[PDB]
């Protein structure tokens, strides 16, 4: 959307870069339920 | 002296229709204007 500064400015730009910073690890972390299946490949190499 | 007065039912029909149409005050801001500029005029119109 980008700031249009209607009555607020400081809280917009601050939390804008902070919300974008949350998105980057979050999408990778969402794969965590499927990381259980990837961990089977890790355990496969570990037992051997 | 006669009357049939079908005149005034048609007038009263139109009178009841224009009172239920909403014409008063709203105010929408102009291009590049803040959205909180409308309630200044509309709010002080409604006070007095």
């Amino acid at each position: 959307k980008k700031p249009e500064t209607p009555e607020e400015q400081q809280w917009l730009v601050e939390a804008q870069q902070a919300k974008q910073g949350q998105q980057d690890p979050a999408m990778v972390q969402a794969q965590g339920v499927l990381l259980q299946g990837q961990a089977e490949l890790a355990k496969a190499q570990n037992q051997t | 002296r006669g009357q049939f007065d079908v005149v005034r039912p048609v007038v009263r029909k139109l009178v009841s229709e224009m009172r239920q149409n909403p014409i008063d005050v709203l105010y929408r801001p102009k291009d590049g204007a803040r959205p909180d500029a409308a309630d200044v005029l509309m709010g002080m119109y409604r006070t007095d």
